[PDB]
RNA sequence: GCCCGCCGCCUGGGGAGUACGGCCGCAAGGCUGAAACUUAAAGGAAUUGGCGGGGGAGCACUACAAGGGGUGGAGCGUGCGGU
RNA sequence: ACGGCUUUUCCGGAGUGUAAAAAGCUCCGGGAAUAAGGGCUGGGCAAGGCCGGUGGCAGCCGCCGCGGUAAUACCGGCGGCCC
């Protein structure tokens, strides 16, 4: 994924790294579907 | 970062690539040449738009003011589109009748889009049985076929 | 004191979604997802388990309403000695 | 002139002057507002510009430029201070500008009037455009340039009544000077009142700064100070 | 910092480093990368206070430590909530 | 409010005009007679700290923001400002 530094601060938000970690997984499922 | 560059005698065919790369982040240039707003008119670039009205509804204001709005849903004689139109006034909606006709336009809000405290609708009403909205609040005229 | 008018019935809060919407089993046996406006919205608490009067929209008239009254324990007692609301009802 | 030619004699007698400058000037050993500037002296009596210069008391020569109210955070509450900026001039060639505080508005008017007067310099005037050759002191001699800030200020010279193509600001502070005719350019955040007052006077400063021949005197027009016509 | 060169990148905050297409990799993944719609701020440096299960100094029997006497259990006097 | 004046414009005629007409232009008779609206009024931004309604309802609001029974900001009256 690309750079977005402004994404790590803490301020309003939830951890930007376990957003990456669902982002993740939500993009598994959808590449499993379309072998399908 | 050093000097701006090329600054070179000859350079110009580089200079003028290097502006014509970077007018594409410039938002209001890439929707102009692209078109985007065409592609997505419900209005079809038209300045104000006629269509029928479907029904009554009431919409609430954003936080921190209270109150309810009044709308109508308006569907498009020219292409069969649905969309909300304020209607303007106090007590303007009790002129209003399903299954009449409206002429609405732009409420002028910024960027060509919503204002104030209604953010969601986009238009407003002017005419109604073709007789001017603002007359029959005032007055000095009465509303066509009953 | 207020009766319901037209359409207007009486109502039994049943559960409460949040965001104001209620929930409403009427005394017909529709249970409608009901909308509390913003002017009696402002003024009087509501708990679960309430006399309301009930309010059917005009549009879709079967599963959606406004709650537009709401009665006192003295007015219930009230009701209930003139004979307008039953045993039944309360409890559903 | 003459209500403020008594004025300043009245002035003159009862005022008991307590630093050497203020004595020179009480004793007559200076007689003209020029020979104060150029030579390191301090200026810290109000009366010494009074009496050399009496028309800055003038309403017409006075400009609030600006008021403002600022808030101090406390466990029993806000504490509010006024900020007044102001100028005057004697709109030939002399020029102050001031900032005063108070705990009302009327205190810090005073104070901002009285800094405005200590603060007091000369500049120097011409003519330099390229559409206008008439030699006289209508403009600035030639382009100049301020800072302050975020604000850049730059001056240009122009025709004769053109007009000052310039925010209200510029505008007040330039006609308390002496300036008729000026086009402008400017960057940063000019909303910001103090610091574009600030950058106008640094660029009017400035024009003692720039070297010239005595061939330039007599081509654009120059004069310092007065106009001594 | 003042000047002489060349290449790379940025153009309010989100949607989004997402969808679709392509190349690379055994796989995990890498590089490239929009729109509809939504929003009046998001962001930076510094100031005065208030707060900290941060540090230091000082103080109080409506704080403690060393003590003397009690209230909370019963009946009654009187005031308060509820009915 | 009294007294006086003019006729661009208006009403009725003669000439000229025009392929023919109509406008236009020169004369004659009557007469102040025939002729002002639209937006705004809290700040930006010129203009009211006046009166009567409404009471987080109705409504206004390009943006900032008004309205919770003592509204210079909504509706109306009387004033005022710009063209
Ligand atoms: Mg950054
Ligand atoms: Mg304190
Ligand atoms: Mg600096
Ligand atoms: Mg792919
Ligand atoms: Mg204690
Ligand atoms: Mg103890
Ligand atoms: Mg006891
Ligand atoms: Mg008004
Ligand atoms: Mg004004
Ligand atoms: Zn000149």
């Amino acid at each position: 994924m690309k750079r977005r530094p402004r994404k790590w601060k803490k301020k309003g938000r939830m951890r930007w790294k376990w957003i990456k970690k669902r982002i993740r997984r939500l993009k598994r499922q959808r590449k499993k579907e379309r072998g399908l | 970062p050093g000097k701006k560059a090329p600054n070179g005698e000859f350079a110009g065919r580089k200079l003028k690539l290097k502006r014509k790369k970077f007018r594409w982040s410039d938002i209001r240039y890439k929707r102009r040449v692209l078109r985007l707003k065409e592609k997505s008119d419900p209005l079809e670039g038209a300045p104000q738009a006629r269509g029928i009205v479907l029904e009554k509804i009431a919409v609430e204001a954003k936080q921190p003011n209270s109150g309810m709005r009044k709308a109508v849903r308006v569907q498009l004689i020219k292409n069969g589109k649905v969309v909300t139109a304020f209607c303007p006034g106090d007590g303007a909606i009790k002129f209003i009748d399903e299954h009449d006709e409206v002429i609405i336009e732009g409420i002028g809000g910024p960027k060509g889009g919503s204002m104030g405290d209604i953010p969601g609708i986009r238009y407003k009403v002017v005419k109604v049985n073709r007789v001017s909205l603002k007359e029959l609040v005032k007055g000095r005229k009465e509303k066509p076929r009953r | 004191v207020p009766l319901p008018e037209g359409n207007q019935l009486f109502g039994v809060v049943e559960q409460a979604l949040g965001a104001g919407w209620m929930d409403v089993r009427c005394e017909d046996g529709k249970i409608r997802r009901c909308r509390i406006p913003g002017k009696l919205r402002r003024r009087v608490w509501i708990r679960v388990g309430d006399l309301v009067i009930v309010q059917p929209w005009p549009v879709q008239s079967d599963k959606r309403g406004d709650i537009v009254y709401r009665y006192t324990q003295t007015q219930v007692d009230w009701l209930l000695r003139k004979g307008k609301i039953t045993q039944e009802f309360l409890t559903g | 002139s003459q209500e403020w030619k008594e004025y300043a004699k009245r002035v003159l007698d009862e005022w008991q002057p307590k630093t050497k400058l203020g004595m020179l000037v009480k004793e007559g050993q200076i007689t003209d507002i020029h020979e104060i500037f150029r030579k390191g002296y301090q200026i810290k009596e109000p009366e010494i510009i009074d009496v050399l210069l009496p028309e800055v008391n003038a309403r017409e020569n006075q400009e609030i430029l600006d008021i403002a109210l600022t808030v101090r955070m406390t466990d029993s509450g806000r504490r509010v201070r006024f900020r007044v900026l102001a100028a005057v001039g004697n709109r030939d060639g002399y020029v102050g500008l001031g900032i005063g505080h108070g705990r009302e508005v009327g205190i810090a008017i005073r104070k901002a009037i009285n800094y405005a007067k200590l603060n007091i310099i000369e500049i120097k005037r011409g003519c330099g455009s390229w559409e206008c050759r008439c030699r006289r002191p209508h403009s600035v001699p030639f382009t100049v340039e301020g800072k302050e800030g975020s604000v850049r200020v730059k001056l240009i010279p122009g025709p004769r009544g053109l007009g000052l193509v310039i925010g209200d600001v510029g505008k007040k502070i330039l006609r308390l000077a002496g300036i008729q005719d000026v086009w402008s350019q400017t960057l940063g955040e000019t909303r910001t009142t103090v610091n574009f007052a600030k950058a106008v006077f640094n660029a009017l400063y400035n024009t003692n700064k720039v070297v010239v021949t005595p061939e330039m005197i007599e081509r654009y027009g120059i004069v310092v100070g007065r106009a001594m016509p």
